[PDB]
DNA sequence: TTTTTTTTTTTTTT
């Protein structure tokens, strides 16, 4: 019935409030967002007044903006001063004005879409005159929902935002592992997925100070701990297995186990979880310490939510769902690993795409990027440059998509940078 | 517009078994469960070749055991 | 008149109002249903629904919490929630009546289930054995995330302790595997006659033998009958068609005598129902664990196992099921399961007919379930030439303990018998 | 309860050796009836002396305690006399007393730990264990037993296993033709199944005193049999289905008949069945005659139980899986004629393999042994040696793999030796 | 909707 245009205004506030923090956070803002996106009629005129101001360039801080604001008959209309002060108390930081630029960005998108669709709509009644040309305003004014580089643009010239993975070359490509995101890793079995998700939990849990849950639906936690302490240290798993540890190994343990405890690293190895389960761990967990990311050990062994047991393909795509909603409520990169159909083993090659996601073609729909593992060495006992991995990304709505090379030393169960 | 049915021969059948009851082989050979008309004797002779496949095999106790079962 | 301290319950309440640092323990601890009293029950539900957004926990917003349900007047009044607060003076030792609490709701827990197996004795006089067996799971059962600081310990200790490693006797490929670890799914897959049930027959032997740990084998193809010749004629390299006659020569029946001598205390239980379910294998070693302790589970051949009622489903979702149960059942009774698998002909139709993992027939969750895939190949087998017959390749080509490689052994068919080199 | 009580007291006073295995069974106690455990006591009671056990030393044994009036009367034991259906099975009265009295015990045990959940409120631990141990108070083959049936089955060897075939090459590889064996004769079309599978059936069936039964699909009887007379007597085919016949081929046609008549032959030949028809008429068959081999003109001709007309491979694969059942049942090996694909065809060497099997690969997998029929006249116009056949016996789970060779004279339908 | 196994007509793989 009551129908609301859709807007978040409480992220535009962070999002200019950001403005008045930084204020070099002006530059993502703009390149993501024009006054007219916003959707309360003041902060639209604030922040046309913000990049009015940058075009001198003043630079922008709050005096600067409301001398601008003043400058012409708008501060008084946009609230105080008072309404600057509080817009800048929004947030505590401006860390991360491009979360919430996108939002605000989104929602204009989104409002822009249902207003064309709605004046087509509008159009279908009255010009019933001319059919096909009503059909081509039609295509037109739907792509034009949706805002090829020219050749001076590609002259600058001759001769992280971003829960960081320590990866360098996939960081640059990403920037994190954003939050609300969700990060899709799959590839053919035993290739990688597992080592490659625990190697980015570690660097995560010890090189920032961020809590991270793992869900394990597969391995034990043991198993877990020890793929870690192997990576940590470089010890040679098989010598660890074993116990058979030389005496340099021994030191290299003292020391990866004393790392990995200040890690804050919380391990759910429950073999059977319903997504619901998994949300309320992380909500408690988040509750009390914080969060930043949530891992899960395989998204088509996770259970489904009583439905009976549905065409199965729309028991995974609920899941799928279930889990992306489940990263925007907590606000967390999301990262599921995901099996892959046997398809790929027909192609001459074997490189992984989109299609390929094992079970439900809605895990490429709801994933906010998709990255692939491929291994030459996988498929060819003597290939040349053996422990180099690709990480293809075949997905990402944030920007660039492509290929990322590391080294996966197996016998420490280690990702390495090149 | 009373279904065709025999129940006396269907009495006579379940009797023979619970009297040999080597009798139940040609019982099956042309019988199923279902060919009985009473809703009774269907569940019985069910019974009958239920216990048969264990096999216990087929008397009064035997099956008065499986219905209860 | 059900067992509740209701004195201790006020306590652990009354301390979440006076602290409110004390929900954490409080909660670590209990959940809303350990407590006895109705009210109680709402109140603790209430103080975590607040906690979760977080708001955080005092008088105040738990009341505003209670009254957002139909809850605030059901409770007593605020004035309920107000003696509360001032039933125990301090908030120190929560943690002590939060556990009279649990204790309690632990000890009801105990009768109502108990209860509930008598009440269950006089309806269900069906099915004897599975109804005994929910008693004893039902009395286990009354007993979040793991914290990597305690796994830590018991992994360093673990590590402290240095085969693995459940010893096959084939020291090639246990230099490569360790064992046979407990938990692990081993996939054994091949085409038709190639050695499947032979090689994992001759692991069986030497681990019964050569070991003291019990090994059940489910063979859902051949007889036990069938079987125990297999390992009669391995045990003693006594020809397989000279003993399915009887044409046995005077030290073949020497042979034979001390074979059988062997295989004796060899402690192998064999299993040869045609149709079983994995629940069915699961009930079956179980038991067999329970009074004499299990070490591996052989099953020849995964696809011949049946499924559990979801209708005949796509049949590579019935698989698919199967595959997971297994590797669960593994893992509950922690012991190697090694499963013969058969191959789809897509490997016949290659240039080169050693098999790859998408081989596996019927359905790929099985060489994701897997913990390790080990494949059979012989030259001989396709060449009715070939030169070095007995060879024989296990091709791992799984294995998330480790090491991916292929191994050779020999495979004297006219014994039945795999053999190192 | 009760009945089974009556039924288990009812053998004593009919055997009464029938108490032997109702004492390893049972305990007096394990009977509801107060009087029951009276009776059963005093049955065990003079069977200690021993007197034995009858209706008269069970009533003196009664009167000489307080207890023969407590019973019911002489009147009451002489009922029980009269209550039993068969002596034989007290085994199985006893069982249901049995587990009537484990069903009791176990409600008895745990409402006294639910009693007991009240009362010793005192230390938590020590009563969960009581619980665990207060509700515990071979399904499987033991070796030891199998080793002796093993031992005594190789015993039985003074004087092929084994239903002779007739044909000495393959018989010697083979040694039958063994009872609960699934065998698949496969071969390209017209190359010879049917005859080669016939020409066994007759060797059995007038060679042993065996009975034989054919099913055929594709053939009527008459055309079977007119095959199998020709092969009896050497009789040409042409000749003989235009009765166009010499002198001396009524004389071969007379010796024929009158050995194929005692030959005891069943043939089948309606065009349609399913598995389970084919099991019936055999039980049937073995019921009153005594059956020895069953063949069936060909596998993929069957059809398929209701499962829908499902995936094509499976409705096969699953008749593949009744025929190696149904040997196994009946103790009777079961020769299945199959087609093979046309892949062989496209190949250089024409002999089939395995994975040729046309339309199940689950058909390879159930096999006990799989023979296929090559004849290089087959292929070659100008073959040199014509009546060659080989008999490729590409698997068996008995033993050898290999080749034989017979002659395929097919002018008189006839497979002969070398 | 999907994953699996089978047979048999096409094209194009240096
Ligand atoms: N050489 C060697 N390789 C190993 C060892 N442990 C594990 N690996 C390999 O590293 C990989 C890790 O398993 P993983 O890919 O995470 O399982 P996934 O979830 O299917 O991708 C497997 O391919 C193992 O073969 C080891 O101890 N030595
Ligand atoms: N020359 C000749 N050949 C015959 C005669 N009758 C049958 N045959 C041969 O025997 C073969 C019979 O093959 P059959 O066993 O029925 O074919 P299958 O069941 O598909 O293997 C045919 O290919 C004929 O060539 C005859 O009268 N003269
Ligand atoms: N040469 C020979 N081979 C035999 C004998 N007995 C059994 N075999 C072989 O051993 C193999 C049995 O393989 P098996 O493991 O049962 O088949 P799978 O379970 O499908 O892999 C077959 O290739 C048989 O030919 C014998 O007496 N002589
Ligand atoms: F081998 Al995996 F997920 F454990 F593909
Ligand atoms: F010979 Al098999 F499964 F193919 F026992
Ligand atoms: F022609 Al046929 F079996 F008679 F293939
Ligand atoms: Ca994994
Ligand atoms: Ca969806
Ligand atoms: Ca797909
Ligand atoms: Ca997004
Ligand atoms: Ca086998
Ligand atoms: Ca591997
Ligand atoms: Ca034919």
């Amino acid at each position: 019935s009551e129908r609301i245009p859709p807007q978040s205004i409480e992220a535009e506030q962070a999002v200019l409030g950001a403005v008045f923090l930084d204020p070099a956070a002006l530059v993502p803002a703009s390149e993501i967002l024009i006054p007219e996106d916003f959707y309360r009629a003041a902060h639209q005129k604030i922040f046309h007044a913000m990049l009015r101001v940058a075009d001198r360039g003043e630079p922008v801080d709050l005096v600067t903006v409301t001398a601008e604001l003043a400058a012409s008959e708008q501060l008084e209309e946009i609230g105080g001063v008072s309404y600057l002060s509080e817009l800048a108390d929004a947030v505590p930081t401006a860390a991360n004005v491009e979360y919430y630029a996108r939002i605000v960005e989104e929602k204009s998108v989104l409002r822009r879409l249902i207003r064309t669709a709605t004046s087509i709509a509008q159009d279908g009644y009255t010009r019933e005159d001319e059919i096909d040309v009503l059909l081509d305003e039609a295509d037109r004014k739907i792509m034009e929902v949706s805002q090829f580089k020219n050749i001076k643009d590609i002259l600058v010239q001759t001769y992280i935002t971003g829960i960081p993975t320590g990866f360098t070359e996939l960081d640059r490509m990403t920037s994190g592992f954003q939050r609300s995101d969700l990060i899709i890793v799959a590839a053919r079995p035993s290739v990688g997925k597992t080592a490659f998700a625990l190697n980015i939990a570690q660097n995560v849990a010890t090189k920032t100070n961020e809590n991270v849950a793992i869900f394990s639906l597969e391995m034990s936690a043991q198993q877990l701990v020890m793929r870690m302490l192997c990576a940590e240290g470089n010890i040679n798993a098989q010598n660890l297995r074993t116990g058979k540890l030389t005496p340099e190994d021994w030191g290299k343990l003292t020391m990866a186990m004393g790392s990995l405890s200040n890690a804050g690293i919380y391990i759910d190895d429950t073999p059977s979880i319903r997504v619901s389960d998994i949300r309320a761990k992380c909500r408690r967990l988040k509750q009390e310490s914080g969060l930043g990311m949530i891992v899960i050990d395989y998204l088509q062994l996770i259970q489904g939510s009583g439905r009976s047991k549905e065409n199965r393909q729309q028991e995974v795509s609920e899941i799928s769902r279930s889990l992306k909603a489940l990263a925007r409520e907590l606000e967390v990169p999301v990262i599921a690993l995901s099996q892959l159909s046997r398809s790929v083993e027909q192609r001459q090659d074997k490189r992984p795409m989109m299609s390929d996601i094992r079970e439900s073609g809605s895990i490429e729909q709801d994933a906010d990027i998709v990255a692939f593992l491929y291994r030459d060495d996988y498929y060819n006992k003597d290939s040349e440059n053996k422990n180099i991995i690709e990480i293809i990304i075949a997905k990402q709505r944030n920007g660039p998509v492509g290929t990322v090379q590391l080294a996966f030393i197996k016998e420490y169960n280690k990702f390495v940078n090149l | 517009r009373i279904p065709p049915q025999s129940i006396e021969a269907e009495q006579a059948v379940l009797g023979a078994v619970f009297l040999d009851p080597a009798a139940l082989v040609p019982a099956s050979e042309i019988l199923i469960p279902e060919d009985f008309y009473r809703a009774a004797h269907q569940k019985i002779f069910h019974a009958m070749l239920r216990v048969a496949d264990r096999g216990e095999p087929v008397d009064l106790v035997t099956v008065t055991a499986e219905l209860a079962a």
